[PDB]
């Protein structure tokens, strides 16, 4: 799935055409097309979980913005699609107006319908043979978690109680007609697990930034590949994390062990049950890497180097501001302010010219 | 829920779906990692008494067409898949394949773990097993039906699909333009080809007939004398199921065709019999060569070839009389595919010339038995 | 199906509910409930030939306007139906937003697609076994021919071509457990024809104006039963062509054969084609049968009393102008202007106050 | 292109279109004129060998279900039908039309004029046809198959599908609340009937238990001798296929409780052979009386009944014996509905009293019965 970056050239053209707008892309990997295609939608950085919805059911203009952005594509189109089917457009209707083989459509129409049956039974309905089905389908905890109005955290339990948790399958270019000492891994919620972690070794694993974007490029790429180089070369048994496939952090001859899955929370703690890694690296592949860290502590992993809190000391505004005025330094005026008269006046204050944070 | 079961001689449980014909199937479980063609692949004679297993995890995709059927029937006992998408989508589709399963009576199961099944297979070796789609299969019963199965090993199936009576063959290859062809009329090819039917895949007859071949189908049993009789420019050896071994009456012929000058070309079966003819021995592969993508080097041109494989037994090269001379090889483990009588015009490869499903580049291999064809009558 | 007349009641609530509003209905009977359906469309009188598409399929608007109006429901809701599938909304979706049961929903549905085909293959795709189905269906010749281009004719000619033409069958309560010696009719394309038309009388058909609606009333309806009652009395054979449930027209014993049928060019051929009437009065049934007297008579039907071109020199201002001119008769002071500003002039002229039309 | 073709004795053509299994259909074609109650009227017994015509175009409207079936399978051997709708569209489907079909193996036809033929079999009387669905159905084949069916006439066909054993029935009847009840302990229903199965339907058993009674189920065959044995406190005669003339057993071993105070209650076929096993005669209709909107008349009480119909063969009243009285008449025809032994605690109805499908108006009958029941434990 490409990444696009839009929001940050307000005034381009954002219809897509055979002249290439997007900035990076990400990849997955699924023992079906749902499975693929829902893990490629989570981890492509842009805070979806899945088919997040676009347009509510509710507004009678709806199907007007729906079907422009159809027959119209732009970066959404692919949300905009199951939110045609949740407001009745048929498979046909669509392919007309998209010229996507109805091959995939069908499929996208079969994932909303289950969406829905989630959010018809609730939580209570959801049992193990209804939350595998689910999870075999590429469902995340957390779209699972919208749907059913729970917290992710409470679907992952679930999971847990279940003892419903993916298998991860190797790459080998030969559909496993013969062996491979290759340890390139992606899951998937089938019977056969070939993982084999070992454990006899000290495990790192670097966590990488998906797929790249504008300020979130090659750089923080270099620097993951380089934890992984430098660990390895010293003893550890390094573990990759990662989803762009245009990387060098994605090349299986990076680490000992890569996982091209989606950089989020519920992935990596997949990961993290079974490879038991000493030490997990948070702070080298970007923001998203670095936003799942508080999270990643907070959920028992070995997160090593900085910590999450310090991280947030530091991105904080105002417990930044402490800690600079503890250590008696300099820094610009500033002012917090929710509302405009206050603007104005707290404005008066600080001096002009400003920078004004959105 | 439509319930199927998988279970494997050893035991091994595979729990699923049924997509096909209420029931049982049992035969030899084999793995075939061709990511398009499988219909082709289930309508191939060779696949009697085999249940298979396709590697890519959605089959389906395109429906089915009655154009991409390599014999009259689904020659295979029942089908092993991962997904069964929700719709057929191409032009070519005439009917859904859960649809034509059915129509066919196919015991079929979808959504299992098709990878697991395939590591076990390739590790531990071919393994008999048993389909039972219904309302509550018995896995029990499953596993002794599993159990009960005989095996190929010894097992003659190419007198079991032959045709019971022979038959003419003239219409050539399907064109996207135009379609399958009508068939031709005697007069139009120049050679008279005697194939024997061991359970022949259409694709091959049609690249006969395409090189300017009449065919005349003759049954399995055929005798030789019976054969010459027809004054045959040449004569083909078919691919088809089972063990090669007990075809006496086949390798027997052969001998016979092979004190002449009639050049004879075999592939897969007919190159297993062909070498059992000439004095070669035959062994069962552990898992076989299933699937469209192996490659097989030609030794003497020291070149590549990617082919299309559907077999489980194969000719043993240390047993090679010094009259045989090995013309192919495999790339993947070292298995023979290809060999030459030094003597006689008599040559055959292991893989599938007229690919269907697969790749094309062994298509060559049928240049050289018209050559010798010629040649023949030539002289 | 009812019939409504909203246009004269501008500022009016046109959304349907508990109260009615409607001014009169139809009743159209099929062999099948999609040729029912279409045949009550066309006998509707609104100017419908079947499901005519109310919104363009362009227009980037449309799928809103669709689901407001089959949602809350006003008159045209029918049409905007199958708008609904032409423009990709599903039987759910329809369902969802009407509440009307699939069982008759998944019907129109198939007769859009069948108008998409048409309209694809055009008429060169009219095979015989394919005109038949859509006859079967229900299907308007006028609708047809929008479909495929062309005009109604072209494809009434082409019916005949193939020897497509409806069969009658007959109304009985039992549904044919018992003979009938009535003759109450509907058209219908299957094989048998129970319409077993008379030879030995003198035949005289009476056109009804369909739906009744504002100005198209029962007075109508009234002239029709008279004419039958006193032509018959007389002793012709007396033949009415209706579809208005709810008058004395349709009841069988007022005419000696009714024809329980949409009153449109199509339907009143067919009729004429079998029964071959001495004469027929297109006077007395409203506008609704006025309209067709010309195209009638051009079609070889045996239309009575005062001739089309005598009603259009009436029916047309110009031409009745000048007829009153002729006759050197007093009208007030008129004048036709395409644009405003000649209005106004032509207006100074003729004097005020004025009634522009 | 899924073609299929009805061919009938006289050799007329019905060209439509397959709708249920694939193969060929043959037996006597008959046409019923209720609206309602397909599935009903395809799981009735009755309907032995005969080719079903329904009416009403649109047939299958919705759907299918268990609870709607009269026997255990489809004993029609076809259906003709103008229309089968695109869906089925109703709470209580299971399975569409088309699909039980060939679930059962049914060849059936479709979109064809139903009305020519019904109009045909009404002025011309019962003829046998054959359907055959397929690629190339052949006209002449058909043709030939329909003139060699032997015809009902003459034919026992309740030895055809009665039990090969005997079984209890102790389930009550159907609710929109509560569906099919769960059959009930022996321990619950006060009288014991026996109950020939010339070819039953289910709800009269429902209906019987209802009232509460105990059934066991006998064969065609079994003998008097044998069931009187049982110590039944009433015997039933159900409703079945074919001609009740030739079944002799069932004659006999009605006489033979006719010697008896025991009482007797037949209802189609039931009714017939009570009529044979008293003296009288029994004549086949030229088109039967087949549909759910039948009026017959209790000339007793001078009340009028819709009902449901479906029967080949009638007895003739000209026939009757005085020791038989006429209580029901049909309305339409005049023909003969219901008859009462003037010696005996017998009674019969032509018609069905269960319905299913139909009107609920000829139920009261049952109540007969009972009576006469409650009167002989009374007695005896
Ligand atoms: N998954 C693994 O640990 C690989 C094991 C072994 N080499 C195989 O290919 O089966
Ligand atoms: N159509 C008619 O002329 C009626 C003929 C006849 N009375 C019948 O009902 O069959
Ligand atoms: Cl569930
Ligand atoms: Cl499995
Ligand atoms: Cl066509
Ligand atoms: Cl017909
Ligand atoms: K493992
Ligand atoms: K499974
Ligand atoms: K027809």
């Amino acid at each position: 799935i490409p990444r696009f970056n839009f929001e940050k050239f307000a005034g381009a053209n954002d219809r897509l055409t055979t002249q290439m707008k997007s900035v990076g892309e990400v990849m997955a990997i699924g023992r079906t097309q749902q499975e693929s295609l829902q893990k490629a939608l989570r981890g492509l950085e842009v805070g979806a979980t899945g088919f997040d919805p676009k347009v509510s059911l509710d507004d009678p203009e709806a199907l007007t913005k729906i079907r422009r952005e159809l027959k119209d594509a732009g970066a959404d189109r692919i949300w905009y699609i199951a939110d045609a089917f949740r407001a009745g457009l048929s498979v046909d209707g669509v392919f007309n107006l998209t010229n996507i083989d109805r091959w995939f459509l069908v499929q996208i129409e079969e994932l909303v319908r289950l969406e829905e049956k989630v959010a018809e039974v609730g939580i209570t309905g959801l049992n193990a043979d209804f939350l595998r089905q689910l999870k075999r389908k590429g469902f995340a905890d957390a779209r699972l978690a919208k749907l059913a109005g729970v917290r992710e955290a409470e679907i992952r339990k679930l999971r847990d109680q279940y003892d419903l948790h993916p298998v991860y399958k190797r790459v080998d270019t030969c559909a496993a007609e013969f062996a491979t000492d290759t340890a390139y891994m992606y899951s998937t919620y089938e019977e056969e697990c070939e993982a084999n972690p070992s454990t006899d070794r000290e495990k790192i694993m670097v966590l990488g930034g998906g797929p790249n974007r504008i300020g979130q490029g090659i750089e923080f790429d270099y620097c993951c590949v380089h934890a992984s180089l430098a660990l390895r070369e010293d003893g550890y048994e390094t573990i990759m994390v990662n989803c762009n496939p245009e990387t060098v952090s994605t090349d299986y001859d990076t680490s000992d062990r890569l996982y091209f899955e989606p950089v989020t929370l519920e992935d990596v703690l997949e990961i993290v049950r079974i490879e038991k890694p000493k030490g997990v690296i948070v702070q080298y592949g970007g923001q998203t890497p670095l936003k799942l860290a508080r999270a990643l502590e907070a959920a028992g992993v070995p997160v090593i180097g900085t910590s999450p809190d310090a991280i947030d000391r530091a991105e904080d505004r105002e417990r930044f501001q402490h800690a600079v005025e503890r250590l008696k330094l300099k820094q610009p005026a500033n002012a917090t302010v929710t509302a405009i008269e206050m603007a104005v006046e707290k404005a008066k204050e600080i001096g002009y010219p400003l920078v004004v944070r959105p | 829920i439509k319930s199927a079961l998988l279970v494997l001689e050893d035991g091994t449980q595979f729990h699923g779906r049924a997509i096909g014909a209420t029931g049982s199937a049992v035969g030899e479980v084999v793995f075939n990692t061709s990511m398009t063609g499988y219909q082709e692949i289930l309508t191939d004679p060779s696949y009697s008494r085999q249940i298979v297993t396709l590697t890519y995890p959605h089959i389906g995709n395109v429906g089915t067409n009655d154009a991409d059927e390599e014999s009259s029937q689904v020659h295979a006992q029942g089908l092993v898949i991962r997904d069964l998408p929700l719709i057929a989508s191409n032009f070519r589709n005439t009917e859904d394949l859960s649809s034509y399963l059915k129509r066919h009576n196919i015991v079929a199961i979808a959504d299992i773990d098709t990878r697991k099944l395939t590591r076990l297979l390739r590790e531990k070796g071919a393994q008999n097993g048993c389909i039972i789609a219904g309302d509550n299969p018995d896995a029990a019963l499953a596993l002794e039906k599993a159990r009960a199965f005989p095996g190929l090993n010894g097992m003659d199936l190419a007198k079991e699909v032959t045709t019971a009576e022979a038959y003419s063959w003239t219409q050539g290859s399907w064109t996207l333009t135009g379609g399958l062809p009508q068939a031709k009329k005697e007069d139009e090819l120049p050679f008279h080809v005697v194939a024997y039917d061991f359970g022949a895949k259409r694709n091959i007859l049609r690249m006969l007939v395409d090189r300017g071949c009449r065919l005349t189908i003759v049954p399995a049993q055929t005798s030789a004398e019976d054969v010459l009789k027809m004054n045959p420019d040449g004569i083909f050896l078919s691919n088809g199921p089972g063990d090669p071994a007990p075809c006496d009456y086949a390798i027997t012929a052969i001998q016979k065709f092979l004190e002449t000058d009639i050049p004879v070309f075999g592939i897969c079966l007919g190159h297993q019999l062909l070498a059992l003819a000439s004095g070669a021995k035959t062994v069962k592969m552990k898992f076989g060569h299933h699937g469209g993508n192996h490659p097989v080097k030609d030794v003497e041109k020291n070149v590549v070839m990617i082919t299309a494989q559907n077999h489980g037994f194969a000719v043993d090269e240390a047993t090679l009389p010094a009259n045989l001379r090995v013309t192919h090889k495999s790339l993947f483990d070292g298995t023979l595919q290809g060999i030459h009588r030094t003597d006689k015009p008599a040559f055959s490869f292991q893989g599938h010339p007229e690919a269907s499903p697969g790749p094309h580049d062994a298509a060559p291999l049928f240049d050289h038995f018209i050559e010798l064809i010629e040649q023949y009558r030539k002289t």
